């Protein structure tokens, strides 16, 4: 009954700047602890007792806090570091935090958008799935819209999100809508356009479903 | 072969600062070009624990005085220090009797002539100086309380009937002689809190010392 | 002759008491390594 | 090296019981207490029990006090968790730590997912267009269960343009999808195949990108 609040959930370094990551307590606590995770892997050891290094970890890491408010700084920053970073408390019920995602910030990209009509297998079972991927873009944020004959539609629409690339430092996405094959052949126009802090009108690819 | 650097009177020696006054010309501090201080041996942070190694204690004092405008100038300016012993009136106000009571030792002195030095007695009217009282004076806040162990007051001023015209700074220090001391006692391990008793930050309560993972690993 | 805080592991501030002293157990296996230190007076660790 | 490495888990139904164990390497586990923790699909990390250097205390948290059991036997440097009255809640990914307090290396988990549906096969729909010099073709592998599956591109030929986005549940069945990315060159004059493994059912479906 000892919460451990972290801000912000998600943060973006250029890099070579620095990157101050937050852990509040709901009460006063003696020390803070802090681990790493990157994606697959487990959570590595990163700092003990609020200001001690692991012996790994590079120089440039830093800790400090007192009472309920307690702190890990980064400078410089390095495309290395990207982790999602957890403080812990050992006083009462061990309590980890809900983790702070660390990015690589990049220029903006702009999305490759694709289209895919429904498989000519899928369809033969009662089903329709119209997919669009939007490959290699950067902010994360987006919001994508499907366009059917001129409506729009959010029932049945998923939509997926990669984690940071470890090459460019995009990100890219999925979304599928998920219709019935009836429903599928009830309209001729498919359209999934996606809008970003890229460009200034949306990138919509389309097709018509009497084509194949 | 020679142990006689870990004695106590070498251990204590050396002139540590214990004191500064400030009398500026225009501000809020010391407003009326001078100021009275009560001699406290605290006065140099690293002292109070080194003391209170021991219960009791017994020594000589010796003052050196360094006087200089804030950029450590020196300029023809003459002073007075006035040692008030205890129980005897501090100077309530630049132009108190207090002054030109004979009872209370002045020492004269410009500030181009050298520091300005003397030695003050055991005064404690107790056979000790003692840092520890566990009782109070004929929940209390005279708890600790062993005012017998008052060396006396400092008053400091520019003489003449006028403000001085220039703004001045002066540095006591302290070289503790003659040191005599009983009942050793464990050293402080808790940051202080406050002069008066040895209370502590009960949450704060730190391990005496660097910590480790493992008692098998170093 | 001063209580040498070898256990200096804990911290969590109730469990300080616990610096003082180390055990010893059945669960150890013969030739165990129970605990270590050094001859360090002056520096960090057990002799602070 | 220190190594920390852990068996049992997958799937169970609710109320049934399991028992997970984590073997030790390379330090002397009886000085060592040892605790679980596990993260939830990959977000909160949460301790669930300790156990003292010897058999001495066992410690727990107010959320699993009465359902597990954590113990070890000194013998062949082994961490034992037996779960009974198994929830829904208790679905997530375990961890063994050491604990020097602070937990210095963690294994790489055991999966644990409680839940009461069946074990599903994939089916797989290929993704190909109904226009210029790159493609991006995609496979859509849908309503599968449980965790995970796995999208090989030509058996590893493509990976340096693939994209795999995580799978989402919806109607307790899980759905993901894959793209790649391959010159004009290369399609449709050469075979591109999604491969489709799902080792929970031990079912693997091969799908051939034929050009719409």
């Amino acid at each position: 009954d000892i919460v451990l609040t972290q801000s912000p959930a998600i943060m973006s370094a250029s890099p070579g700047e620095k990157v101050t990551m937050t852990c509040s307590a709901s009460s006063s606590v003696s020390y803070i602890h802090w681990y790493q995770q990157k994606s697959g892997t487990s959570p590595k050891r990163w700092i003990y007792d609020t200001s001690r290094l692991a012996f790994g970890v590079p120089g440039r890491f830093s800790g400090s806090g007192s009472g309920t408010s307690y702190s890990l700084t980064i400078s410089s920053m390095e495309a290395e570091d990207a982790a999602t970073y957890y403080c812990q408390q050992w006083s009462s019920n061990y309590t980890f935090g809900g983790g702070t995602n660390l990015e690589i910030k990049r220029a903006d990209a702009a999305p490759t958008v694709s289209i895919f009509p429904p498989s000519s297998e899928q369809l033969t079972s009662g089903g329709a799935s119209v997919v669009c991927f939007l490959n290699n873009f950067y902010p994360k944020d987006i919001n994508v819209k499907w366009k059917i004959d001129g409506s729009e539609r959010q029932n049945g629409v998923l939509n997926s999100w990669t984690d940071q690339d470890s090459k460019d430092s995009t990100y890219s996405m999925s979304s599928t809508l998920t219709l019935t094959k009836d429903e599928y052949e009830r309209h001729n126009s498919y359209t999934c356009e996606a809008t970003h802090k890229t460009s200034t009108s949306p990138i919509v690819k389309s097709f018509n479903r009497n084509e194949c | 072969h020679s142990t006689a650097e870990t004695t106590l009177d070498s251990f204590f020696s050396r002139a540590g600062l214990v004191g500064e006054i400030d009398l500026p010309l225009k501000g809020t501090t010391n407003p009326n070009g001078y100021a009275n201080w009560d001699i406290d041996i605290t006065g140099y942070a690293q002292m109070r624990r080194k003391v209170e190694l021991f219960t009791y204690m017994r020594f000589d004092a010796e003052f050196t005085f360094v006087a200089c405008t804030p950029t450590g100038e020196v300029v023809p300016q003459l002073l007075q220090y006035m040692f008030v012993p205890p129980g005897a009136p501090k100077p309530d106000s630049r132009e108190s009797l207090a002054w030109q009571t004979a009872t209370n030792p002045s020492v004269f002195v410009k500030l181009s002539d050298p520091p300005a030095q003397v030695s003050v007695p055991f005064m404690s009217p107790a056979s000790a100086y003692q840092w520890f009282y566990d009782g109070y004076p004929t929940k209390d806040l005279e708890y600790g309380a062993m005012p017998n162990n008052m060396m006396g007051t400092f008053s400091v001023r520019t003489v003449g009937t006028s403000k001085s015209k220039y703004p001045l700074v002066v540095r006591i220090y302290m070289r503790m002689k003659h040191v005599r001391a009983w009942i050793p006692r464990p050293m402080r391990n808790q940051n202080y809190l406050f002069k008066a008793n040895p209370n502590y930050a009960g949450n704060s309560i730190k391990p005496t010392g660097a910590s480790r993972t493992a008692i098998t690993t170093l | 002759e001063t209580i040498l805080e070898v256990n200096n592991v804990p911290t969590n501030a109730t469990s300080l008491m616990e610096r003082l002293r180390f055990p010893v157990s059945a669960q150890a296996g013969k030739g165990e390594l129970c605990a270590v230190f050094r001859a360090d007076p002056g520096r960090n660790g057990p002799w602070q | 090296e220190v190594k920390l490495v852990e068996s049992g888990g997958g799937s169970v139904k609710p109320g049934g019981s399991l028992k997970l164990s984590c073997a030790a390497s390379g330090f002397s586990f009886s000085t060592y207490g040892m605790s679980w923790v596990r993260q939830t699909p990959e977000k909160r990390l949460e301790w669930v029990a300790t156990i003292s250097g010897g058999g001495g205390y066992t410690y727990y948290p107010d959320s699993v006090k009465g359902r597990f059991t954590i113990s070890r036997d000194n013998a062949r440097n082994i961490l034992y968790l037996q779960m009974s009255s198994l929830r829904s809640g208790d679905t997530a990914m375990y961890y063994c730590a050491r604990r020097v307090y602070y937990f210095d290396y963690w294994g790489q988990g055991t999966t644990l997912t409680v839940s009461s549906p069946k074990t599903t096969p994939p089916s797989v729909y290929p993704l190909a267009p109904a226009t210029n010099s790159m493609v991006t073709l995609g496979c859509l592998v849908k309503g599968y269960f449980p965790e995970p599956v796995t999208v090989t591109w030509n058996s590893g030929s493509l990976s340096s343009g693939v994209h795999t986005f995580p799978a989402v549940l919806q109607s307790d069945l899980y759905t993901l999808s894959s793209s790649v990315t391959v010159p004009s060159s290369t399609w449709p004059s050469e075979t591109v195949t999604c491969n489709v493994a799902h080792p929970a059912s031990s079912t693997k479906v091969d799908k051939k990108i034929v050009p719409r």
